[PDB]
């Protein structure tokens, strides 16, 4: 008490236990991974099937916040939707005020500043969601910034957020993703996500996978269905 | 446009023409120029028809609220003051409305006048409209506080007939209302042509 | 005053007249009408002097802050768009015309015009000011695509000299400025150096 | 904010108000103030506590202020609250003067202050002004008139009253030795000296320890005079002489 | 203090609203019966002392010429809602040249209900839920109607309902003695006898307030002589 | 403790106890099973009453001619959100002259319900909405939990004792889509029937439906006009 | 930003503002300072004890002017002192704008006291943790004012805030004269500062301001060490 | 907007089977001065809706920016839907009506062509917010020059082929160039059909001046 | 200077029969001296028992029509029933007065059936004064249509003429003839006509060609 009740107070040591609990709430959620390559940034997010009565593509953890910027989320999904709305609002404001699509670096910096701004007052609580934004530019290349619920945004060759994030990171380290090909990296993302998924822990599961990059003409899109089945088959084979 | 009203021993009489013109064109010859605010309260429309109708209806709503709240029929003076304030708060805003409200209350018969200018005047006789200047002549020269009901009726009818005849913005038919203790009674609604033929023969 | 900008292959050349008049009397006979928004972006201002100064200063503010936020130098199109928004939002009381030119790494030498009203469009050659009307023929008959730095400078100097000697609201000296990857370099043409043309004396 | 609020603007289970009770208790140990009425004027006796030799003491009065042209005030408690209260009172008094072209009646001004103090207790979530006020003045309707107000917002009209330590003893002395309707300025002054000597017996009557003020009506003009240090010494000498005479006769 | 105004219970409900419902049963007993020939409302006055004027003790209020209301609970808090309901009905009349339907009146009353908080809207708003249960009896185009307005905002249309100190048990007995084809006279007789049986004190014309709404007549409140005429047979 | 008395607090387990209470209240609400076909979408709710005397308050609200909702939880909050959604629908019809699509309506209400999860002293709308709509992309069924999170679903059951209906929906979800309108409404009615225990009966006088189809505007049916649908129904399993 | 509307400062059962007492305790725990009056001016002195010499003691200033005729020093928290001196500067500038005459020191201190009182009785704020010694000259007269975190104020001929402040006050009482000159005031102030410096004062560690009919001006280390040498 | 400072002249448009065709000159006139002669007064809403604009050009730029941003928002929604040309027409109508109602209108007249669901749509809105759909539409002086010919030929042939519509629009642009001071010999034409939206770059019209020798 | 209003033309007419209502209007949209289109009916059916004829400034016409639609929907959801003709008239009058200081430059005619199976036609003005009359014409040719309606439908100023209540066929023939006459002398109307028949059987729409000029 007193050191974990609000985000506007320090622990006797100077800690933010509300933000730590937000980190817990984003860790215990389903996994979501984002891999940037020299010619694209891909997202594979893991969907918990509460019941088979749901639709495929329901409650997407993948948002399309700008014409060229995606957003793979983990944590509270309503909070993620709100943050995606804020991100697209910021992108709209930048487009209106500067005549061109916002760069991903500044987009992520502004969004992280907003997230941190809602981690200062007792009148609000820190966001229960972490999110990775991937974009592409002709002059910048493929870019991928991961953002914490605390409000820290860093560029990541490849990141994972959720329960098996560290396992995904470690097994995908064998990939030299910084100069790889987006198409095959999609299949490798299917692989890594299948291995890091715990079937016993979550018997029912789905995958939402997408990329943005030079093959997309620099506009964010979902994976085409045919590539989806082929990557699914590759992941099944890699399950061994 | 012509409305007249006058109190006397046996209540109050209100009469009105039923012609409404949009410029030099008669828009309608069946306008109910007398507004029934309540079964015991009457207003008129003169000038801006829509403004008069809206303000009379809002006054009706306000007085219904007051009656429900205070378990009493609203005083004619109180209603006149409320309407005067309501119109005056928007003075000099293009409003062109003018009407006399009469009724029976704790102080017997009572007739007040209000306008878009905020002028709230009590009195015994009033008339407003294009032909009201004419209706003044007949009403003032034939008015008596002790007139019988039929004498009040035919005096008001004759005054409206003369106003409609001499003026051009007044015509159609006369609507007549008698306000007594219990409330109002629609005395008659007579075409000006029938009135003219009756008065000629 | 009169302002004239032309892009060359890899950069831009801008020029302005040095006359500002409060009626028939010259308020400032050496006035500067080309303001550096950034190290490679300039704005040629015309119209209401106070409006031009306020818009230029506010744009310099906002674009400098935006460039600091991006950690990268801005773009000519971005600056022109921000002028366009600023002029469109205040077209009722801000009455000015601004030619936004310069070089960026991604697009190169580029020029845009935002006259009174708040509209943005790129032009190879851009002309503005009260004296702008008298030189459309000369620029259409003299300007050909594919010019170099020096010949753009000479052509702009000639056109602005004609405009200033034919316009009562323009005169004095002419300020030229070339912007490219090498940098910005600015000179003033005064008196004899200004290109004087033949007069039909009879 | 529910846990961390102080909620000073709510009731109490037993119906009292702890904040105003604490304000009154603090005022009790605060400085001494006394107001008295005479047939030709009204007198104030204020006691200053901080009397270090490092004081510049250049001010005419410390706890006694002039609300307007014809009314003076004595404050008891937090002097920083007293200053803002006093200049607010001056502001509203001059507001009434502007609005009516007539000196603001003392009862009017006291009622306005009690209204604002009561509202500030009523809500706002802030600690109430823990300062008691004692107002003297002259008006067209009642002339010489003095009121004592409380931080709770309640006021009363008195012929004489004291606030501070030994308030009950002081008011007993007034009730015993005040000649209603027959109190001249001199006898009123002597009673005020008696009270200043007795209600604060610790650190017996001293010239610099207190300040004395008078309010009179000369030629239709309200005159507020602060008795100088030589005057306070004269009061001390007169009190000593009269006490010696009374004891010798005893 | 500590607990807020927007705090639920571990089982998932507002204990503040539960307290409001408790205050409802702390309120005065009221009865409403809707029939095919109108609707009747009654309430026990709970006279404290004979010095108190029975005139100022009236729990039945007119919302419009065709709508009466019975209030139980914080009678002081109920009058504000009653004023709001009447002004809303008159606004509907002013807008659409017709009497506002009883169901819409009840829905709007529900809209006003459960709109409070500390910092959730304009500061000049409510802080606590209304602690009054209401019975809106009326006549409109759907014939006689009767609505139980719960302070929870869970408005109900009910043929007959008893609320207040003796709400339950009395409501069951009224249902047992209640039928689907009763006349207005039968309805008033049954309501009166149930109220008399459940009275905590010896009732008379000065202990009850009775009112009715008829399909033909307007909202009429039973005066003392008719109250005695209808109670002497019971 | 202190993790359950406010909305802006963070539980050490990473949860919001107010959200937990709202999601408990939505289950404590009355039974409502909604489902859809390839062309039509129907909601079937059982209207609870405070007593036998009460007339089984309506749980299905008409938000638009092509979209309807059913509530489970706080009635006042449900009505407020229904008014807010219908205001959005009329705004869309006024601006773009088109019916506002169900997916966007549900996303908008989710965004609206997200703000109370962050605002200080603000409570979640303790009511869950089953939204059945028809638009250019066929029928759509959404469940908006008071947790401000919406789920697109072929067939959902909300309210107490909903596990039997959920099992029925999971069993027959393969055949919900291709059956026609009367078979679809019969399947929903049987799911609601299995919701309740054996001794109680699916009486016509306390069950209501709201159905919207390819050519059918969203219409609600009550005791008398759900009687033809309550024809040939098997007894309680 | 919401803003708490409940005053953090509340009346204790005894009526004492224990929060204000803690503020005064923070003032005492802060760096000491002294102020003294002469027959024709005021002298404010204080010590600036940094950490090791890595701090550029020259770069930062503690004595601050408000106008050409008013200066002040503080004992307490520099963060509060900065905002307080900035607001006092704004108030003096506004008064000069309104009345086209220099701010009287008494009126400026009254405004500062009103600001402190608003802080102490307002909600969501913390009482200021400084005590101000204010020197001013106006109408050919000197003025030295003590202003406390409680919001009150006094006109004090001599004062000492901070650690050992009561002993500093007694020492000033013993070594204070009614009709001393500015030279005697400087001697007394430096004598008190070295008696309560605890660590061998230096010209850099002592910063002094003088206010007289010529205005207010801060003594630079040159004449500072000159006076320390003359005083020993 | 109080006064239009730079103004583009009329815009023409007709509908053929399975699509619509629109045209407008590429000139932005500063009153009587033709400062801009290659700008685009036609904006592509999407692959099914397109707009042609007259009147002030800055207001057109603002309207294009807003419309593009909101189409981007719709695309980012990713609900599998698309704004119909009817919806675009209605939204432009409502924005124009609000803008006037605030007594700061938009000096622009817009023609909204589109083709969705096998329906060819051709909407008309103006500064003052009047809205309607017609088989033939023309703004400004076009409404007096080409719109009569458009209406006559459409009454003669209720439905005309795509090439017939293109020829008719070319002839109408020829007539506007002859008899309009604000026109230009080079104009931009575009077509919206099932394949999508196509803007056929800069195009010119053939001019006949044989009557110039008939003066005597 | 900017002019917020412009007269687009158009003529609306309505006759309230004993069991039916007829509301007819040309489909000519005008602007200054140019005709835009030959199809823009001024009649808009709200319910199966009520239609509105709105003429004048087309922008205000469209916005007011959509406002009436939105208020109809809100009232429908609130009261769980459709709106009566009188309720619609009062609501539209209140809407008109809500813009008293920015008047809607539109003429409105409410043609419908009440609960008693009786025709009802309500005339309006730009500000919101309304009443119920058996027959009313407004718009461009109101002055060219009112006397003929008064003499024929009302049988006004006629001797030795008994008053047969009008039938549907008589009303239809009369309205067709009156617009035939109006299209000649008035320039704002013609080329087409849309007629809405409101009866207990529903709303029947009939299109008739007029003087194509």
């Amino acid at each position: 008490t007193g050191y974990d009740l609000s985000a506007s107070t320090f622990s006797p040591d100077g800690r933010v236990f509300q933000v730590e609990y937000a980190m817990k709430a984003v860790e215990n959620s389903s996994t979501a991974i984002g891999i940037r390559c020299k010619d694209g940034v891909v997202f594979g997010v893991e969907k918990l099937v509460l019941s088979k009565l749901y639709e495929e593509g329901s409650n997407k953890r993948l948002f399309n916040v700008d014409r060229h910027v995606g957003m793979a989320v983990a944590g509270l999904l309503a909070d993620a939707r709100s943050l995606a709305d804020i991100a697209r609002e910021e992108a709209s404001n930048f487009r209106s005020n500067f005549g061109y699509n916002i760069p991903l670096k500044h987009l992520a910096d502004r969004v992280a500043m907003y997230v941190h701004a809602y981690t200062l007052y007792s009148a609000v609580r820190p966001f229960g969601c972490s999110f990775m934004l991937g974009s592409y530019s002709v002059n910048d290349g493929a870019q991928l910034y991961m953002i914490d619920p605390s409000g820290v945004s860093y560029g990541y060759w490849g990141c994972a957020i959720g329960k098996a994030r560290q396992a995904a990171k470690t097994e995908i380290e064998k990939l030299q993703m910084k100069e790889m090909t987006c198409r095959d990296i999609v299949k490798e993302v299917a692989k890594i996500i299948y291995i890091v998924h715990d079937e016993v822990k979550d018997k029912a599961f789905e995958l939402e996978l997408s990329w943005v990059g030079e093959l997309t003409n620099g506009r964010h899109e979902i994976v085409p269905k045919d590539i989806r089945e082929e990557a699914e088959k590759y992941a099944k084979e890699s399950l061994k | 446009t012509t409305t007249l009203a006058f109190k006397f021993r046996h209540g109050v009489i209100v009469a009105a023409d039923s012609r409404a013109t949009a410029g030099a064109y008669i828009a309608s010859q069946t306008v109910k120029k007398v507004i029934e605010i309540n079964p015991y309260l009457l207003g008129t429309m003169a000038g801006g028809a829509a403004d008069c109708s809206f303000w009379e209806r809002l006054l009706a709503r306000q007085c219904r609220i007051y009656e429900l709240r205070n378990k009493e029929r609203i005083s004619v003076a109180a209603a006149s003051k409320l309407l005067a304030n309501m119109v005056y708060q928007y003075k000099g805003m293009g409003l062109s409305m003018g009407t006399m409200i009469c009724g029976w209350d704790k102080r017997g018969p009572g007739l007040y006048y209000v306008d878009s200018e905020g002028n709230r005047i009590s009195g015994a006789t009033f008339s407003v409209g294009s032909g009201s200047v004419y209706a003044y002549g007949v009403m003032d020269r034939g008015y008596s506080y002790d007139l019988e009901v039929e004498q009040a009726y035919d005096l008001a009818r004759r005054a409206i007939y003369q106003a409609t005849y001499r003026d051009a913005y007044s015509g159609g038919a006369v609507n007549l209302y008698h306000v007594r203790e219990d409330g109002w009674i629609r005395v008659s609604s007579d075409n000006v042509a029938d009135l003219h033929e009756k008065y000629s023969g | 005053t009169t302002i004239m900008a032309v892009q060359f292959d890899g950069g831009v050349v801008l020029g302005a007249d040095s006359r500002t008049t409060t009626g028939s009397y010259i308020a400032n006979r050496v006035t500067d009408k080309l303001t550096p928004i950034h190290d490679r972006i300039f704005c040629c201002r015309s119209g209401s002097a106070a409006d031009t100064q306020a818009v230029a200063d506010a744009v310099t503010y906002q674009l400098g802050f935006h460039s600091i936020e991006l950690n990268e130098p801005p773009l000519v199109h971005t600056a022109a768009s921000l002028f366009k928004e600023m002029c469109y939002r205040y077209r009722e009381d801000l009455m000015a015309g601004i030619i936004i030119a310069g070089w960026d790494p991604q697009e190169g030498g580029q020029v845009y015009s935002v006259p009174m009203g708040g509209m943005m469009v790129r032009q190879s050659f851009a002309i503005g000011g009260s004296g702008s009307s008298y030189i459309y023929g000369y620029v259409d008959a003299t300007y050909r695509e594919g010019m170099t730095k020096e010949e753009c400078l000479q052509f702009t100097a000639n056109a602005l000299a004609l405009a200033m000697e034919r316009d009562g609201s323009s005169g004095g000296v002419i300020r030229l400025a070339a912007i490219a990857e090498s940098g910005v370099e600015r000179q003033v043409l005064l008196g004899d150096q200004i290109p004087k043309f033949a007069v039909a004396t009879l | 904010s529910r846990r961390y609020d102080s909620r000073t603007t709510i009731f109490s289970p037993e119906g009292r108000l702890y904040q105003v009770e604490y304000a009154m208790e603090a005022i009790g140990h605060a400085g001494t103030c006394l107001g008295i009425l005479a047939n030709d004027g009204v007198l104030l006796a204020a006691e200053r506590r901080n009397i270090h030799k490092l004081l510049d003491e250049v001010f005419f009065s410390e706890k006694i202020y002039k609300l307007n042209e014809d009314m003076a005030c004595s404050v008891a408690g937090i002097t920083s609250d007293a200053n803002v209260l006093t200049n607010e009172l001056r502001l509203i008094a001059q507001r009434y003067l502007l609005q009516y072209q007539e000196p603001i009646p003392c009862e009017q001004l006291v009622t306005a202050l009690c209204d604002i103090k009561q509202a500030y207790t009523q809500f706002g979530g802030k600690r109430p002004f823990g300062v008691s006020l004692l107002y003297i003045g002259w008006d067209k309707h009642y002339g010489f008139q003095l009121y004592q107000s409380d931080p709770s917002g309640n006021y009363g009209g008195w012929k004489a009253t004291c606030i501070g330590n030994n308030s009950a003893a002081a008011v007993s002395m007034l009730k015993q030795d005040y000649k209603e309707g027959e109190m001249t300025l001199k006898s009123a002054l002597a009673l005020a000296i008696k009270v200043l000597n007795k209600t604060m017996d610790v650190s017996k009557l001293s010239a610099e320890k207190v300040e004395i003020a008078t309010l009179t009506r000369e030629n239709g003009k309200t005159v507020i005079r602060v008795l100088k240090q030589k005057e306070v010494e004269q009061l001390i000498k007169k009190h000593e002489e009269e006490e010696a005479k009374a004891e010798r006769e005893k | 203090y500590d607990r807020g105004v927007n705090t639920f219970s571990p089982e998932g409900r507002l204990f503040q609203v539960e307290y409001a419902i408790e205050a409802i049963k702390l309120g005065s007993t009221a009865i409403g019966i809707q029939t095919s020939e109108g609707v009747c409302l009654a309430v026990e006055k709970r006279i404290t002392s004979p010095l108190m004027e029975p005139s100022s003790i009236e729990k039945i209020v007119e919302i419009d010429a065709h709508i009466g209301c019975a209030m139980s609970g914080l009678i002081a808090d109920a009058k504000t809602l009653i004023d709001k309901a009447r002004v809303e009905t008159q606004n509907h009349w002013f807008t659409y040249n017709e009497t506002m339907t009883v169901e819409s009146v009840t829905q709007a009353v529900s809209n006003l209900a459960l709109q409070f908080g500390e910092e959730d809207a304009d500061p000049g708003a409510m802080s606590r839920p209304f602690g009054v249960a209401l019975l809106f009896g009326g006549v409109d185009e759907k014939g006689p109607q009767l609505f139980h307005m719960d302070p929870s905002g869970t408005f109900v249309q009910c043929d007959a309902r008893a609320i207040g100190s003796a709400s339950e048990g009395a409501q069951s007995s009224l249902q047992e003695v209640y039928h689907k084809s009763m006349t207005l006279k039968e309805a008033i007789k049954s309501s009166l006898i149930i109220l008399k049986q459940v009275m905590e004190e010896k009732l008379n014309a000065t202990n009850i307030e009775l009112a009715t709404v008829q399909p033909g007549q307007n909202f009429h409140m039973f005066t003392k002589e008719e109250l005695e005429e209808v109670i002497k047979d019971i | 403790n202190q993790y359950d008395n406010d909305v802006t607090v963070w539980s050490p387990q990473g949860r919001i106890h107010q959200i937990e209470y709202a999601m408990e209240a939505v289950k404590q609400g009355s039974a409502t099973v909604g489902l859809k076909s390839k062309t039509h979408a129907v909601l079937v709710a059982l209207k609870r009453a405070q007593s036998e005397l009460a007339a089984h308050q309506k749980k299905i609200l008409h938000v638009d001619n092509h979209i309807g909702i059913s509530i489970a939880g706080l009635t006042a909050d449900a009505r407020l959100l229904c008014n807010f959604m219908r205001q959005e629908c009329l705004d869309s019809r006024f601006v773009f002259d088109r019916p506002l699509p169900v997916s966007r309506l549900v996303s908008l209400i989710g965004s609206k319900t997200q703000i109370p999860t962050q605002r200080y002293g603000r409570r979640p709308y303790g009511v869950g909405l089953l939204i059945a709509g028809y638009d250019d992309m066929g029928p759509h069924i959404f469940q908006t939990c008071p947790s401000a999170n919406y789920f697109d679903c072929r067939a959902m059951s909300i309210g107490a004792r909903s596990q039997s209906a959920r099992t029925y929906l999971e069993r027959h979800m393969s055949e919900f889509m291709e059956c026609n309108l009367n078979e679809l409404v019969k399947h929903g009615l049987r799911a609601l029937r299995e919701t309740l225990p054996a001794e109680q009966d699916l009486t016509t006088k306390n069950v209501s439906i709201g159905i919207v189809g390819k050519d059918l505007e969203f219409t609600i049916y009550d005791d008398d006009d759900v009687s033809p649908f309550l024809e040939g129904l098997e007894e309680r399993p | 930003e919401r803003g708490y509307s409940f005053s953090l400062t509340t009346f204790s059962p005894s009526g004492k503002l224990v929060q204000i007492e803690y503020a005064l305790a923070a003032v005492a725990g802060g760096a000491p300072s002294v102020g003294i009056k002469a027959a024709n001016g005021v002298v404010l002195a204080t010590e600036k004890k940094q950490k090791s010499i890595l701090y550029d003691e020259r770069s930062v200033h503690k004595v601050e002017p408000i106008t050409k005729h008013i200066g002040l020093v503080y004992s307490g928290m520099g963060p509060d002192y900065r905002v307080l001196v900035h607001r006092a500067r704004k108030l003096a500038q506004q008064y000069y704008l309104v009345y086209q005459e220099p701010i009287p020191t008494a009126q400026l201190v009254q405004r500062v006291a009103s600001v402190m009182q608003e802080y102490t009785q307002s909600g969501g704020v913390r009482p200021f943790g400084v005590s101000l010694l204010i020197c001013g000259w106006n109408e050919g007269r000197p003025y030295l004012f003590q202003s406390d975190p409680s919001g009150a104020y006094f006109a004090w001929k001599a004062t000492a805030m901070g650690k050992n402040y009561v002993n500093g006050k007694t020492f000033l009482e013993k070594r204070y004269n009614e009709d001393l000159e500015l030279e005697d005031a400087i001697h007394t102030a430096i004598l008190t500062l070295k008696e309560s410096f605890e660590g061998q004062m230096t010209e850099d560690n002592i910063e002094v301001g003088i206010c007289n009919e010529a205005g207010f001006r801060r003594l630079t280390p040159t004449e500072v060490k000159d006076y320390l040498a003359a005083i020993a | 907007t109080q006064n239009p400072m730079v103004t583009g002249t009329s815009v023409l448009g007709v509908k053929f089977e399975g699509g619509v065709v629109i045209a407008a000159d590429m000139l932005g006139s500063y009153g009587s001065l033709a400062r801009f002669r290659n700008i685009s007064r036609i904006m592509r809403v999407n692959n099914s809706t397109m707009l042609g604009a007259s009147g002030d050009y800055a207001d057109f730029q603002y309207l294009k920016q807003v419309l593009g941003q909101m189409v981007i928002d719709e695309e980012l929604l990713g609900d599998g839907h698309s704004y119909s040309p009817r919806a675009i027409h209605s939204w432009l109508t409502r924005a124009m009506y609000s803008r006037r109602s605030k007594m700061n209108p938009l000096w622009n007249t817009m023609v909204i062509g589109g083709y969705a669901d096998g329906e060819s749509f051709l909407g008309y809105v103006d500064m003052l917010g009047v809205a309607y759909e017609a088989p033939s539409l023309a703004t400004g002086y076009g409404a007096y020059l080409a719109q009569p010919l458009l209406r006559e030929v459409l009454e003669k042939q209720p439905v005309l082929s795509q090439t017939e519509a293109r020829d008719l629009v070319e002839r109408c642009m020829r007539v506007l160039y002859y008899r309009d001071a604000r026109s230009y010999n080079r104009f931009q034409i575009a077509t919206v059909t099932e394949k999508g939206v196509e803007i056929e770059g800069p195009l010119s019209t053939e001019t006949n001046w044989d009557i110039a020798h008939m003066i005597s | 200077r900017f002019s917020p209003y412009v007269f687009n033309g158009g003529t609306i007419l309505a006759i309230a029969g004993e069991d039916f209502a007829i509301v007819a209007s040309d489909t000519r949209l005008s602007e200054g001296f140019s005709i835009h289109t030959r199809d823009s009916p001024k009649c808009y059916k709200l319910t199966d028992k009520t239609v509105i004829g709105c003429s004048g400034f087309h922008g205000d016409c469209l916005t007011l029509t959509k406002i009436i639609e939105a208020r109809l929907k809100m009232y429908k959801h609130s009261n769980n029933k459709a709106m009566t003709t009188g309720a619609i008239a009062a609501m539209l009058s209140t809407i008109l007065y809500s813009r008293r200081f920015f008047p809607y430059y539109v003429y409105n005619i409410i043609g419908g059936l009440d609960e008693e199976g009786k025709g009802a036609v309500y005339s309006f003005d730009p500000v919101g004064s309304y009443q119920r009359d058996s027959f009313k014409a407004g718009g461009s040719a109101s002055a060219m249509l009112q006397p003929l309606l008064d003499n024929q439908v009302g049988f006004k100023n006629m001797q030795n003429v008994e008053h047969v209540p009008l039938s549907l066929d008589r009303a239809m023939r009369l309205v067709k003839d009156v617009f035939i006459s109006a299209a000649e002398r008035d320039v704002y109307t013609g080329d087409a006509l849309r007629i809405c028949i409101v009866t207990k059987e529903g709303i029947r729409e009939e299109t008739v060609s007029l003087r194509k000029d």
